């Protein structure tokens, strides 16, 4: 009974989002009606977590479906799992946000943004007992990243007490779409470390260099990309939907994970012998986020593995790699490599990982940003949207000086000794 | 619902209506009369092509457009022509008396007596609308009422409607293609109170467009139905986007944000590939990153001047018909490669892009051959300078004795509304070259 509020916000949210459900309501075994047809009990001992159980056995998401351009609603709404959605959830404008942060932040969200809070109590008050929330969302628009985290500012003000997750879609390093991104991307990012526990950075350019380069597909879309990041979701939250060895909530995730309370930025992956696996897992090519782990240290890890395999070979091969590749691991925080293991795989697959690295390799992605979002404010180039917007440059200066002050502690503890 | 309300100003303005307003139709399966069988939301709906159309219970789709001109001879051809009930009486504005390619006349003497008229139709249309996203404005720089009564009308949209979205298409004069000598007066006046209330302008160097015509397209000597079916290409491409629904499109905000770095520096340079005839395209496929290449040869710009000379600061690449992703941004990464095309220091990441999978339309008549992909490309570089430097000389050469001036005092113009508005363009200049430095 320790249930999650889902929401997610913008194009990239929704349509991440919902590619989400889909793949938990298949490993829970719900059809898009919302009924149970599966095989296992093991399927609903923790539905409760992500589902709410209505009237005729139906399953409802907790999940709130937000944006300012109404497309990306109707298009989640004729998805596959279009018609599993509580149709009240559906919080939408019309304005749209422009790629401007400001809008989605100030203004244009500002507007909408009580009315998807009272969707968050209506969830939440019919929660046993409310664990947190998860954020899914672009941080390069406007409505996902400036209305997003208003929304988990609001957030924090009414459940002060609970953890805040979010997986949000980074800016990548050569790949764009958006000439405004290091505006919008700097400031949700200072927003972010200061109101997430645990935020999940996903990067585009290395899921379609996977989806190109190694499952060899010849004309990757947003649809086989969101394909991997639903999947990893999925094995994120696999040992809060499943029974198991593991008895843990996100709050214990986020206490294990996180040694300093800002540097809360994870770098995901997924495979793919169990040795071979493990391999792939730790690999920069199966990195999501678009930062090469040797290019610092993990601070804390967590590995899950998924489907009949052995478990003493899972934990032998572990250890060889930490042992192995010791120079990459912190020394000060013992034993930081954490395995679970879950008896229930994925579909089509035997067997399957998922990693979550703390690495201070990810203030490169902050470095990039930074420089970016410099160049623009020095000659304050496309400024003029957001000043527009009530916004002056003082705020502008203080995300700057923040992203900076989270690269310079990044930096502090990838060469501290004990 | 996220309307936009077309104004088509002056001979040129509606002339050019006539050729988007007919491409419209045709792209969307809209007859001459308005009736859409494919629509079966009659009376209305949330459509995407209701942004530019509002529809009647009798099943009547209607431009969401005023025609306003000081003379009747060019909208009474609409009126009569084949389009002619698809507008409505009201929608159709005119006068009896031309502002005979005087600024003055369009902005202050034969304006004044229809522009109170032109707001209350354009505040019928706005009452009519849920979601009004902005105003597009249709209109020559040369023409007296294309140069005057649209600054007016500017003027008056911004009190009326505050900092509502105002985008321009704007024919930049050229001899070649039926000028007068004072055109270079009213284009300098124009632009200067318009620079203030103009969010986006997108001019057409009418020697461009005739010289395009006349080499791609193999047309000896264009004419404006040529050119206007051209420029209709472009208008289509950018309000695509708005028409049409799609997960990859750029709506007018998100147009306007990622390319106008500051507010006077919001003159993009529109470029439309492939421009090919029916000969040529017979047995020839042009591919994504050929077109993609195309958009950067100063050849096909809009405007003629020279893109390599200057500094790009943002590019939108509008992509429509059988695109793919992988495709486009295979071509986009190439240009980024290229150290030819070379992009301010200031703009780390400048490339909006949107894909719209409607194919292009090609009117039953219009040289252009149907194509299968096309792009257009809006970058906003200092090389558009050019234009106004060309423009603010021929200024300068009447203005130094005073030529044709007599004619502007006459109806109630000082000479210092001619050199403030020559100051300003001189400004508009100097901020061209200053955003083109490069940074400390
Ligand atoms: C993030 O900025 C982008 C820039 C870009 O071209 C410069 C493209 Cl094509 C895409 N993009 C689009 C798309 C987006 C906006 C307009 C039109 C098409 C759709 C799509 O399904 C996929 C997979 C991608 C994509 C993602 C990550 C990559 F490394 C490579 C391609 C995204
Ligand atoms: N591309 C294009 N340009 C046109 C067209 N008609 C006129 N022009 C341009 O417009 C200029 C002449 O001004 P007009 O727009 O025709 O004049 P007007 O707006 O009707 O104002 P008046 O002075 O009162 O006649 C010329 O320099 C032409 O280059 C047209 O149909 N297509
Ligand atoms: C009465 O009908 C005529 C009216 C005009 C013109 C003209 O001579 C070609 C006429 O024939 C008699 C004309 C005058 C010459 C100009 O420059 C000297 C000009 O730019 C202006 C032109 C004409 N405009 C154009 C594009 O030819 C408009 C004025
Ligand atoms: N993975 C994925 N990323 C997306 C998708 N759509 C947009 N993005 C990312 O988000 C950015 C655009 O922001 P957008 O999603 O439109 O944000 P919004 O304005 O809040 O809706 C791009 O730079 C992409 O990297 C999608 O469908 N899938
Ligand atoms: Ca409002
Ligand atoms: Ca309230
Ligand atoms: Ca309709
Ligand atoms: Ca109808
Ligand atoms: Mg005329
Ligand atoms: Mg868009």
């Amino acid at each position: 009974m320790r249930e999650i509020v889902h929401i997610q916000a913008g194009q990239c949210g929704n349509q991440i989002g919902a590619k989400f459900w889909e793949v938990i309501s298949d490993e829970h075994g719900i059809d898009p009606t919302g009924s149970y047809h599966g095989d296992s009990d093991l399927q609903l001992e923790r539905i409760n977590v992500y589902y709410n159980e209505a009237t005729g056995n139906k399953y409802v998401p907790r999940a709130i479906l937000v944006d300012l351009e109404p497309g990306t609603m109707d298009s989640v709404r004729s998805g596959p799992f279009g018609q599993i959605f509580r149709p009240d959830n559906f919080v939408f404008g019309q304005s749209g946000a422009g790629n401007n942060w400001a809008k989605g932040h100030y203004t244009e969200g500002a507007e909408l943004v009580d009315s998807v809070l009272d969707v968050v109590r209506k969830e939440s008050e019919s929660c046993d007992c409310l664990q947190g929330f998860q954020l899914t969302h672009s941080l390069g628009g406007g409505t996902g990243s400036g209305m997003g985290t208003l929304l988990i500012s609001k957030i924090r003000e009414e459940y002060p007490d609970r953890i805040m997750n979010t997986f949000s879609v980074m800016p990548s390093p050569k790949v764009s779409d958006t000439v405004v991104e290091p505006y919008n991307a700097t400031l949700s990012v200072h927003q972010l470390v200061e109101n997430t526990d645990e935020t999940y950075c996903i990067d585009n350019e290395a899921l379609y260099d996977i989806c190109f380069r190694t499952l060899k597909l010849t004309t990757p879309t947003y649809g086989d990309l969101n394909h991997l990041v639903s999947a990893t979701m999925s094995g994120v939250t696999t040992c809060l939907r499943f029974p198991g060895q593991l008895n843990a909530d996100l709050r214990k995730l986020a206490v294990n994970m996180v040694p300093f309370p800002r540097l809360h930025f994870f770098m995901p992956g997924f495979a793919p012998t169990v040795p071979e696996l493990t391999q792939q897992m730790f690999d920069s090519k199966n990195m999501m986020a678009a930062c090469d782990p040797r290019h610092g240290r993990y601070l804390t890890v967590a590995a899950i593995f998924r489907g009949r395999m052995s478990m003493k070979e899972v934990d032998e091969q572990m250890l060889n790699v930490q042992n192995k590749n010791s120079s990459y691991f912190v020394e000060w925080i013992p034993n930081n490599v954490k395995t679970a293991v879950c008896d229930i795989p994925p579909r089509g697959l035997k067997m399957s990982a998922t990693f979550i690295g703390n690495s201070t390799a990810i203030q490169e992605l902050f470095k990039r940003i930074s420089e970016q979002f410099t160049a623009m404010f020095r000659r304050k180039a496309f400024l003029h949207w957001y000043t527009g917007e009530g916004m002056d440059e003082m705020e502008f200066t203080e995300a700057e000086s923040n992203m900076n002050d989270l690269v310079s502690e990044y930096q502090q503890y990838q060469d501290a000794t004990a | 619902m996220r309307e936009c309300i077309s104004i088509h100003v002056g001979q040129a303005g509606v002339q050019i209506g006539n050729a988007c307003w007919e491409l419209y139709c045709l792209e969307h399966g809209i007859q001459p009369d308005g009736q859409m069988p494919s629509d079966k939301t009659i009376g209305g709906g949330d459509d995407s092509f209701n942004t530019f159309f509002s529809e009647t219970g009798a099943g009547k789709h209607v431009p969401r457009a005023v025609f306003v001109d000081l003379e009747p001879t060019v909208i009474d051809e609409v009126r009569t022509g084949t389009y002619r009930q698809l507008f409505h009486p009201e929608q159709l504005i005119t006068g009896k008396e031309d502002a005979a390619n005087n600024y003055a006349r369009g902005h202050y003497t034969i304006g004044k007596e229809i522009i109170d008229l032109v707001l209350d139709r354009i505040r019928k249309l706005a009452d009519q609308c849920t979601g009004l996203q902005g105003f597009l404005v249709f209109h020559s720089f040369g023409g007296g009422t294309g140069s005057g009564f649209t600054s007016l009308l500017m003027e008056r949209l911004s009190v009326d409607y505050g900092k509502k979205s105002k985008l321009e298409f704007s024919i930049y004069p050229a001899p070649q293609v039926s000028t007068a000598v004072v055109e270079p007066y009213n284009s300098i006046l124009t632009t200067h109170t318009t620079l203030e209330h103009s969010d986006c302008a997108f001019m057409v160097d009418n020697e461009a467009i005739y010289d395009i015509c006349r080499r791609n397209l193999d047309i000896e000597r264009p004419t404006y139905t040529n050119l206007n079916r051209l420029i209709s290409q472009i208008v289509s491409s950018i309000t695509a986007s708005l028409r049409f629904d799609g997960a990859l499109n750029v709506d007018l905000t998100e147009f306007q944000t990622n390319l106008v770095p500051y507010p006077r520096i919001h003159f993009p340079l529109a470029t439309y590939a492939p421009v090919i005839s029916a000969e040529k395209a017979y047995h020839e496929q042009l591919s994504v990153a050929e077109i993609t290449n195309a958009c950067f040869e100063p050849a096909n710009q809009m405007v003629k001047c020279d893109p390599r000379h200057g500094k790009y600061m943002a590019c939108c690449l509008l992509y429509r018909g059988d695109v793919v992703p992988k495709d486009v941004n295979a071509a986009i990464a190439t240009i980024k490669t290229k150290r030819s095309i070379q992009f301010v220091d200031w703009c780390p990441t400048g490339f909006k892009v949107g894909i719209n999978y409607q194919p292009p339309t090609v009117v039953p008549g219009g040289d252009l051959a149907k194509v299968q992909r096309a792009v257009c490309m809006l970058s906003n570089t200092t090389a558009i300078a050019e234009a106004w430097a060309r423009l603010d000389h021929k200024f300068d050469l009447m203005y130094a004795k005073r030529a044709f001036v007599h004619w502007y005092v006459g109806e109630g113009m000082e000479e210092g509304e001619f050199s403030e508005a020559r100051e300003d363009m001189a400004a508009l200049e100097k901020d061209y070259e200053e955003v083109g430095v490069d940074s400390v």
